[PDB]
């Protein structure tokens, strides 16, 4: 196709469509929020 | 001619899920990729390739619809204002406070986050009691905090010299309008653990616990542009689509049934998050016939 | 061995009071929820009271609620049942047994070790 | 109140037979039905708990099961010290109710 | 002026159309954006967080006693401790988990699961358990010899008090529907049963009964699609 | 190298905390407490930074763990608002900003069993259970040093299920593996500074999931002690001392 989309027709930047071109993932701040990094192969408490 | 390169990238590119690597058997000591310590507070680092012998899968499943943009950018009912002009309410106007926490579907999705910062799109679907849409003219005025609020269908505040107003008919496509982020703070707050004002909060009714004026964004004033009673009641439905979302501090989803807007009050008959079995051993699955 | 010894029976006149202790021995009395049980002369058991392992929680059936009170002394390993205005419908053999709905690790010792059985008699 | 009904108020048998005593519930109680045994002197002991678990120290002749709403206690081979009394106790609702006795006799 | 022709879909309010509406406040510059810790951009990042499974959801069990799998010293051998199904969006233990509530906002799921078990007993209590995942097709295993035939781990209690059972992704299709029951048992995931490999042995003057905490989560290859509404909470009147 | 040592020493200010059976240290949301950068500041007054006087460990409460114990919760700035030079810089100033390092202490014998859930909930709004009567009292919202015993820990007294509280920065005190929980939490708010008297940033929650069981002859009294320490504490807007 030609993809004539995501055009803004107003002077205020918040009138634009949704921001859907950035799918960032970073779960480590909820899944491993610890000070000491624990390798998978190692016994954690030693 | 540098926008032709920008217009080509205006599509949702697929980001695939994680792949699986082939694994073999492991017979040795000191390598325990399955023993964890949940007291640490971290989730298990154990992967599939270390618990069973796995194959090589090149996973092509997309993960885009799980974004907070796609999860939230979807319109939903946030208000129902009824402009009464019949019977014992010959008003012709209503002033409705802007609270998006009056309907369970939008409320439970928003209360997944502690702080949200977003622009919005507000659509108004207005009609009569019998789904009909005559050519009655309506004014949808927005009254920010501090602005004077109307007191009749023919009062000076409807001059909307500075307030944003939308004039439309019931016989037209639903009015739609883009609203920016309008809070003194840097993010909205569905959970405020505190009080708005200083003082000894020793009242019988502690009606002010949790009320943050950073979310109080004013009133919506809706009138029929008339000179007398029209005798017809008009229902207006407000749908809020969230755009440019940023969310912080995830929270548990609501388990109990809501009771009141602006408060997390629940009932003394506490319900269970999970349904009930007959025993800790009973499962509901009658599979095939065993060969033995 | 778990041993519960109830004591305090007697012939109390109608509309009176009576206290029934229960000496516990052989187990950690501060970790188990206790409860009292009745046995109508018609050989029909009935629940009368229950108390948490610390003494904060109590539950009484509607037939008993308001009159009887169930206490707990953990330092002395004793369990009490303070009765109030009585009637002939309360003349029965009372038992002290383990069990209570105020323990997250319960459902195992629910009515596992009963006592010997006191005897109250409300008449004139 | 969850009324629990023991079917036989009395059952005669002879040493070696196989008896069974049922006790139905008025509402769903799950696996929270126990069984007791009152001796002639007046001592109560718990035989089966959770409808399928035998107390530590009870003979293997006792077996509890559930078939729908009916909770049954089966004595496979009756010995001499098994002819006294049996009660069913439910602890799923808050008003914990008991049955009505299943005094077994000899013939 | 410029000739145009309207097409079907005119004047429609599609509640999921990413469009452009007029701005009600020209020249509006909002409050600056400061750094708030804890920003999450994906729901899959929340699905990989372990949350407590409500395995003891039997009738009469109230409160926090529903988050506890009772474990006990056994008189017999090779006995069953607890069972549950590994369908995330089914009425059962997975309703208490974050992956089980995010799943109900979507129609289809894919990827591996993860049920971490934690033994909250005495230091002097030892034991070994066989936790087995039975792929679809078979009912709940009636014996341990039957469950042994599936994906299973043997778990020895000790210093490290937790173990991870990775429910692997064994599926006919690339995705499974969150709905289950009836014809939709075509998308059944399986059954996880916990057996006693050995006994639960304790020295004298030590409690003979303990608990196991189950923590369910999703692995790195988890995905969701076809965003939908949830059957969790209901409403009969506006909250006012 | 890739493990977590069990011995730990936490020294801030003039206080030192030792533990020989620690699990790890939770760094909430991966971020350390920091001062307010000039790019994200709004007030023009110069802030006060009492480094060693304020940022230190305060042992504030000890609760008796029992079999029939529901739990306890404290609100962070409220728990320290009448104590030390923190409870004086927070009464003389209108604006406040600080992180903390929560340390919970519960030790028992190897013949005891039980597990606690120690979590730090941002914006922990306590609800009321209705049959006033619909809003919680001030004793249940800001309970101070002597915290508040939970009424319905299954719902965290907030309508949210306890099973999913692990989405918050958390740790376990499992009496067979560890005897302390440590959570470092940065300042989390939609505003650079805020009042330490009218707003509680975080809620500190300690809930027993597997009750405390022991045998006859063991020590029946097992206490839980809460030690807290502000980190990177700033204060602005000096005025007369106010205690609300
Ligand atoms: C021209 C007329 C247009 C009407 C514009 C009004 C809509 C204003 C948007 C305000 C909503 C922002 C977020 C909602 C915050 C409310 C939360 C709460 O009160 O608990």
């Amino acid at each position: 196709t030609i993809n004539f989309t995501n055009i803004n027709y107003y002077k205020d930047s918040y009138a634009a469509s949704a921001s859907r071109q950035d799918f960032a993932q970073d779960p480590a701040k909820f899944t491993r929020p610890v000070l000491d990094a624990i390798r998978e192969a190692a016994a954690p408490l030693q | 001619e540098s926008a032709v390169s920008a217009l080509a990238d205006t599509t949702i590119s697929r980001v695939t899920a994680a792949n699986t690597a082939a694994s073999t058997h492991s017979l040795g000591t000191g390598r325990v990729p399955a023993l964890q310590a949940a007291e640490t507070g971290a989730s298990s680092n154990s992967s599939d390739e270390n618990l069973i012998e796995t194959r090589c899968v090149m996973n092509r499943n997309g993960v885009n619809e799980a974004s907070v943009e796609h999860f939230y950018s979807r319109a939903g009912l946030v208000g129902v204002v009824e402009v009464k002009d019949s019977g014992t309410s010959l008003d012709g106007y209503t002033v409705w406070p802007i609270d998006v926490m009056g309907f369970v579907q939008q409320r439970r999705k928003l209360e997944l986050s502690t702080y949200m910062r977003f622009d919005a799109e507000f659509t108004f679907v207005s009609n009569l009691n019998n789904s009909t849409t005559p050519g009655m003219l309506l004014q949808y005025m927005y009254v920010p905090p501090g602005a004077p609020k109307p007191d009749s269908r023919k009062s000076y505040q409807w001059q909307t010299a500075t307030n944003p107003s939308v004039f439309a008919k019931l016989s037209d496509p639903p009015p739609q309008v883009s609203v920016p982020f309008m809070s003194p703070a840097t993010a909205y707050q569905w959970f405020y653990d505190g009080y708005p004002t200083f003082g000894e909060h020793k009242q019988a009714t502690n009606l002010q616990y949790g009320q943050c004026p950073n979310n109080m964004m004013g009133h919506f004033a809706i009138r029929t542009v008339s000179e007398s009673t029209t005798g017809k009641n008009i229902h207006v439905r407000v749908y809020m689509r969230i755009k440019h979302v940023r969310a912080w501090v995830p929270r548990p989803l609501r388990s109990q049934a809501y009771m009141v807007k602006n408060y997390p009050t629940y009932s003394q008959t506490i319900t269970n998050t999970a349904t009930d079995r007959a025993s800790i051993t009973t499962t509901d699955y009658e599979g095939g016939v065993p060969a033995s | 061995e778990v041993k519960l010894v109830e004591s305090g029976g007697g012939l109390v006149k109608p509309g009176g009071s009576l206290k029934l202790s229960c000496a516990a021995s052989g187990f950690a009395f501060s970790t188990y929820d206790m409860s009292w049980v009745r046995q109508t002369p018609e050989k029909r058991l009935e629940w009368v009271a229950t108390i948490s392992s610390g003494g904060s929680y109590t539950y009484y059936p509607d037939s008993v609620k308001g009159r009887f009170t169930i206490s707990r002394d953990n330092a002395r390993n004793t369990l009490y049942l303070q009765m109030s205005s009585l009637r002939s419908e309360d003349t029965a053999l009372y038992y002290c047994a383990r069990g209570g709905p105020y323990d997250y690790d319960g459902s195992f010792y629910t009515m596992d070790y009963w006592g010997q059985g006191t005897s109250v008699t409300v008449s004139s | 109140d969850i009324q629990m009904t023991q079917s036989p108020s009395s059952l005669s048998a002879s040493l070696g037979e196989r008896v069974s005593l049922t006790c139905r519930a008025s509402q769903d109680i799950g696996s929270r039905l126990n069984w007791l045994q009152q001796e002639p002197d007046g001592t109560i002991k718990r035989l089966i708990y959770a409808t399928s678990s035998l107390d530590s120290g009870v003979p293997k002749r006792f077996s509890g099961s559930r078939s729908g709403s009916y909770y049954s206690l089966t004595i496979s081979s009756l010995e001499s010290e098994d002819f006294v009394d049996y009660y069913c106790l439910q602890y799923a609702g808050f008003p914990w109710t008991f049955g009505g006795g299943t005094k077994l006799e000899i013939k | 002026g410029f000739p145009t022709e309207l097409k079907p879909g005119t004047n429609q309010f599609l509640t999921t159309d990413d469009g452009t509406s007029p701005p009600i406040l020209p020249g509006f510059e909002p409050t600056p954006l400061i750094h708030i810790p804890g920003e999450f951009t994906s729901l899959l990042d929340l699905c990989q967080v372990e949350t407590i499974l409500e395995v003891n959801n039997t009738t009469g069990t109230t409160g926090v006693s529903r988050l506890l799998i009772p474990v006990r010293a056994q008189n017999n051998v090779d006995q069953l401790c607890a069972s549950f199904q590994v369908d995330p969006g089914r009425n059962g233990p997975w309703q208490s988990t974050m992956v089980g509530q995010i799943c109900r906002y979507y129609t289809q799921w894919s990827g591996s699961l993860k049920v971490t078990f934690m033994f909250t007993g005495s230091f002097m209590a030892t034991g070994k358990m066989l936790i087995a995942y039975t792929p679809p097709g078979s009912a709940q295993p009636t014996t341990r010899e039957a469950a042994m035939l599936g994906t299973h781990i043997v778990w020895d209690f000790g210093l490290q008090s937790s173990v991870t059972l990775v429910i692997p992704w064994i599926s006919n299709t690339h995705f499974r529907a969150v709905k289950t029951g009836g014809v939709y048992d075509y998308y059944a995931t399986g059954i996880v049963t916990i057996w006693y490999q050995t006994n639960f042995v304790v020295p004298p003057d030590t409690p003979t009964e303990a608990n196991i905490i189950a923590l369910g989560a999703a692995q790195k290859n988890f995905t969701l699609k076809l965003c939908k509404d949830t059957d969790e909470i209901q409403q009969t009147a506006e909250y006012q | 190298c890739g493990y977590s040592d069990r011995v730990a020493q936490l020294t801030v200010g003039n206080s030192t905390i030792t533990t020989q059976e620690a699990a790890n240290i939770v760094l909430s949301y991966g971020e350390w407490p920091e001062y307010c950068p000039s790019t994200d500041a709004t007030a023009v007054d110069k802030p006060t930074r009492p480094d060693v006087s304020v940022n230190r460990f305060y042992t504030l409460s000890t609760k008796s763990w029992k079999t029939e114990s529901t739990g306890w919760y404290w609100k962070f700035p409220d728990v320290l608002n009448d104590t030390g030079v923190f409870g004086q810089n927070a009464q003389f100033h209108y604006l406040y900003r600080s992180g903390f390092c929560m340390h919970v202490q519960c030790n028992a014998s190897k013949f005891h069993q039980g597990a606690l859930l120690v979590a730090a909930i941002p914006e922990f709004v306590i609800a009321a259970s209705s049959p006033q009567g619909l809003y919680p009292d001030f004793a249940h919202t800001n309970p101070g040093k002597d915290g508040q015993e939970f009424r319905d820990p299954y719902v965290l007294d907030a309508g949210i299920p306890l099973s999913q509280a692990l989405i918050f920065p958390h740790q376990w005190i499992n009496l067979r593996t560890n005897n302390c929980a440590t959570i470092i939490m940065p300042y989390i708010n939609a505003l650079p500074f805020d009042s330490a008297l009218n707003h509680s940033n975080f809620g500190l929650v300690v809930i027993p999931i597997s009750p405390l069981k022991y045998c006859n002859g063991a020590t029946t009294e097992v206490p839980i002690t809460l030690t807290i320490a502000p980190l990177n504490s700033e204060f602005s807007g000096l005025r007369q001392a106010i205690k609300q």
